[PDB]
């Protein structure tokens, strides 16, 4: 209904998602060599361009997401009012835990299978001697 | 026919001994003045006005600022073109090369076009 | 042909050398400004006349450089743009050889300052190592060579101007779990019955190992393997010579060599 | 525009006479008469129209729009050799009056645009590297016929013997074929605008 | 107002960013001759809109991790209930990675059953 936190997670994701897109183009359109290629006739800078434009839709799209998701936190402005910004210094959740404890429990059984799988697995490291 | 370099090269020589004219008329008209103001009338001789000399000098510096520019602009351009060009000039003909250079134009321009445009979606 | 950078230097030389000139006589209409001590204008006097001795040398050096430019100028490649306005629109041509490089430097510069990243994480095929092997090949006096007797892992070798191989079997990507030997001391070709590792030295090349190790350690790279095994083959050709040794005498131990900045000196110090 | 009046006057000091020192040089002189001392955009040119007695009318505002096109930007300053050598007597003027008016109004290769008035092309005969081209002064004097152009494309130079244009081989020969046997009754005035029109229509 | 301290200004940290993207890239996308001699003199201009550019990337980040600790301190229900999510995509995932992983053992080992023909 609120999601806020997701929202923040979403938008801080978005903006290094960003960062990288712009290092990527950067990092792509780097080694823009002659369009006019002695032996490459066609092939490159029709790719070339592609990934360009997809990256460029891609980076509008962030932008929009972004100016979405910024509005839509400044203006559910519901819970502290007064947000004291010097609150933040110091000197149920019983179906939590259940999930929590059964994911504990999977992520144990998941151990031991892999645990079982180590020895099922090396199979190779013992009889390399002579194998073949 | 003369080659910017050795243009440039022969041309020192007449930069350095300008200026030694120019600093010896300087010298000149200092000790002109200088007899003229305190001492007495001992320094009569109509030397050059210093203006000629002075701007001759500039002139020099300028044309060999040009020729050293111009030879500077050539060799950057036939540097890039042959850094960014193969060797055509009847593997290729004429008009493969017109033709090559014509398509690189227009890549440029569709580069040009795109960045407009991101910049553009961007505002 | 790199003579552009001393032809801008000379161009750089010789407009200090007018501007320096210019200032001196602009400084000569007026004297001491208000000395009421002495007449020490004479140092800053002096200091002007050993400028112009320096413009002078400077003159005289690049005029000793420079020799001469090459017959046949911008060697035929522009005649399209010597030609006649009928088929020149010819400018747009270098219009476009400008801005490219324009481009290039830009997005090389920026890609280079960009280093510094801020992305606080990173969340939401046996044919590339061929092209890779083959890439790497292409350079010289380091010959490569694989054979992989051992299966899916990759299994490779490489030389230098000495006998100094290095036995380097990693995975499909990146490199790792590698060794060094020298002087044919491992006969990895068919020791005892096949193409061996064996793991092992005379105690001597045992600091380099752990130097590669090390270095495995240190260049990976979360993506691009070509860039990491270039790196890696980068560090490995540091070792050609093993002759200097800086920051230190070439006498303080068995040798010296930790090069993973480009740029080596003695170990054991770092 | 003043580098191309030193050149002129260079060119007319060089070889022929000239006239004395007055408001305005003028060396344009031909034989039946001229008078052009007029500049009234002084950056655009200084040129007018000399005088109109008989074609070769038209060919005053004809010679005015070649001027025009041959001063533009300074590209080379052969061109006004060039148009200083236009003064052949036995109708080779003619010829090229006829081929500047063609050119200046633009009218409807096939029909379209064709005319190459230029000269130093890249796929001349290789025999020196040129240093100013303008015009060849024998007996067939070389000049580019048209820009040939689709809509591969290249143009052809030409020189027709008027003593009539005969001249890979695929594009020359079958197009100078034809064109010679077109205005094949060439039997006074043959090469000034039987092979001109000939070449203009029935090359293609 | 160059020496005083209060910051007499306002509508930020939208249209900054638009902004400075944009800045040093209409330098290069533009429509005007360009002398062809430049040599360490648009880099300082780069460096700057790249400087300013994760600068006010950092104030932002800061900004909203600063929100984000006032809203759990707040409202931690929510932190709760993202975290539990979490939780479930990631349990999710590791069973989707499981029955992956053992449907091609069970694949690969059904093919070599009697790869020995004997």
């Amino acid at each position: 209904e609120v999601n806020t936190a997701s929202l923040c997670r979403i938008g801080q994701e978005t903006v290094q998602d960003i960062v990288y897109r712009t290092m990527e183009i950067f990092q792509l359109l780097r080694n823009m060599q002659l369009p006019n290629g002695v032996t490459y006739h066609t092939g490159t800078y029709q790719d070339r361009l592609t990934k360009l434009q997809d990256n460029l839709r891609q980076l509008s799209v962030l932008f929009r997401k972004l100016r979405l998701v910024y509005d839509k936190c400044n203006e559910n402005c519901g819970g502290m009012d007064p947000i004291p910004v010097e609150q933040l210094i110091p000197y149920e959740r019983r179906e939590i835990a259940e999930v929590n404890k059964k994911l504990k429990q999977k992520n144990q059984q998941l151990k031991q299978i892999m645990d079982q799988l180590r020895n099922l697995i090396w199979d190779i490291n013992a009889m390399l001697a002579m194998r073949n | 026919d003369f080659d910017p370099v050795q243009r440039y090269k022969m041309l020192i020589p007449q930069l350095k001994e300008s200026l030694q004219t120019l600093m010896k008329v300087a010298a000149q008209n200092l000790i002109q003045n200088t007899n003229i103001d305190n001492g007495q009338k001992s320094s009569d001789g109509p030397i050059q006005r210093f203006d000629k000399c002075l701007e001759e000098f500039y002139a020099l510096c300028d044309q060999l600022e040009l020729c050293l520019r111009l030879a500077h602009e050539c060799l950057s351009q036939s540097c890039d073109s042959a850094k960014h060009s193969p060797t055509l000039v009847p593997s290729l003909p004429y008009p493969q090369y017109l033709a090559v250079i014509k398509a690189q134009i227009s890549c440029a321009k569709d580069i040009h076009t795109a960045l407009l445009d991101c910049a553009n979606k961007v505002t | 042909s790199v003579n552009l950078e001393a032809f801008s230097q000379a161009i750089s030389a010789i407009q200090a050398l007018r501007s320096s000139v210019s200032r001196v006589f602009d400084c000569l209409k007026d004297g001491m400004r208000n000395k009421e001590t002495l007449e020490g204008r004479e140092k800053a006097f002096i200091a002007h006349f050993q400028d112009n001795l320096h413009s002078v040398n400077r003159d005289l050096n690049e005029l000793e450089r420079l020799s001469n430019l090459v017959g046949k100028p911008s060697e035929n490649h522009p005649l399209h743009n010597s030609g006649l306005l009928s088929l020149d629109p010819y400018s747009q041509l270098l219009q476009a050889y400008k801005w490219s490089n324009k481009l290039q430097y830009h997005a090389g510069l920026a890609s280079g300052l960009l280093n510094q990243q801020s992305l606080k994480r990173s969340a939401n095929p046996q044919y590339v190592d061929d092209v890779i092997s083959r890439i790497d090949r292409m350079f010289p006096e380091m010959s490569i060579h694989l054979s992989r007797p051992n299966g899916t892992s990759a299994m490779l070798l490489v030389t230098l101007g000495k006998v100094l191989k290095v036995i380097v079997v990693m995975r499909s990507l990146f490199i790792d779990r590698t060794i060094v030997k020298g002087y044919n001391e491992n006969v990895y070709t068919e020791d005892g019955k096949l193409d061996i590792w064996s793991k092992s030295n005379y105690q001597v090349f045992q600091k380099v190992t752990d130097h590669a190790t090390t270095a495995l350690l240190h260049y990976q790279l979360p993506q691009m393997p070509d860039v990491v095994v270039r790196s890696f083959m980068t560090w490995l050709r540091s070792y050609i010579k093993l002759f200097q040794a800086p920051c230190q005498r070439c006498g303080k131990f068995l040798q010296d060599g930790l090069p993973p900045t480009w740029r080596d000196f003695r170990t054991l110090e770092a | 525009s003043v580098i191309m009046r030193r050149h002129l006057q260079r060119i007319i000091q060089q070889e022929t006479l000239q006239l004395i020192n007055s408001n305005e040089p003028g060396v344009i002189m031909f034989k039946t008469d001229a008078l052009k001392c007029r500049v009234a955009l002084s950056p655009k040119t200084n040129q007018t129209l000399q005088l109109k007695v008989t074609p070769e009318d038209e060919l005053q505002v004809l010679e005015k729009f070649f001027e025009t096109r041959v001063a533009g930007p300074p590209f080379k300053a052969n061109t006004l050799i060039a148009f200083t050598k236009l003064l052949g007597a036995p109708t080779h003027i003619l010829r090229d009056c006829v081929h500047i008016m063609k050119l200046e109004l633009f009218p409807d290769q096939l029909k379209w645009n064709v005319q190459f008035c230029l000269t130093i092309p890249p796929s001349a005969p290789p025999i020196a590297p040129p240093g100013t081209p303008a015009v060849v002064l024998k007996s067939k004097m070389l000049f580019f016929l048209q820009l040939t152009q689709k809509t591969v494309s290249i143009i052809v130079p030409i020189i027709y013997d008027m003593a009539t244009q005969q001249a890979n081989s695929s594009v020359a020969a079958p197009m100078m074929v034809s064109n010679i046997l077109k205005r094949f009754a060439e039997m006074r005035q043959g090469e000034c605008t039987i092979f001109a029109a000939v070449r203009d229509l029935m090359a293609n | 107002a160059a020496p005083g301290a209060p910051r007499p200004s306002s509508s930020t940290l939208v249209d900054e960013l638009e902004s400075s993207f944009e800045a040093c890239f209409a330098s290069l996308v533009s429509q005007d001759y360009v002398n062809g001699t430049d040599q360490e003199e648009i880099r300082t201009g780069v460096d700057q809109c790249i400087q300013k550019f994760l600068d006010i990337a950092r104030q932002t980040e800061c900004f909203f991790l600063q929100k984000r600790l006032q809203l759990s301190v707040q409202k931690p229900e929510q932190v709760i209930k993202e975290d539990v999510s979490e939780l479930r995509n990631e349990l999710q995932r590791k069973d989707a990675l499981v029955q992956k992983h053992l449907t091609k053992l069970r694949h690969w080992q059904q093919v070599l059953e009697d790869i020995n023909v004997q």
